[PDB]
């Protein structure tokens, strides 16, 4: 509508979307991370054996 | 008849600018015309 109620409401969505949108790009950095350990658990029998 | 001529005036208005978004986004309560009464509230104190 032109006024400052406006922008104000039109800059919260993309202060949400930006903070959305760098949590999915840690989830691929940090997921990853994530599944390196599992495959090495696939291997990898214990010490004791 | 005093005549059939009329001078009247354009709008008015109040836009929030200086400190009445600060009042309204994080306060509650937004003055109309603020900062003439803001800039008082802090000269009748000193008089």
């Amino acid at each position: 509508d032109g006024t400052g109620i406006s922008l104000h409401r039109q800059l919260r969505a993309i202060q949400q979307l930006a903070r959305n949108v760098q949590a999915v790009l840690g989830a691929f950095e940090r997921g990853t991370a994530d599944q390196m350990l599992h495959v090495l658990l696939e291997k990898a029998p214990p010490l004791a054996l | 008849e005093d005549t059939e001529a009329d001078v009247p005036v354009t709008y008015g208005e109040m836009v929030l600018n200086g400190a009445n978004l600060v009042t309204a986004l994080v306060m509650g309560k937004a003055v109309r015309s603020l900062d003439d009464v803001g800039r008082h509230l802090l000269d009748m104190q000193e008089e």
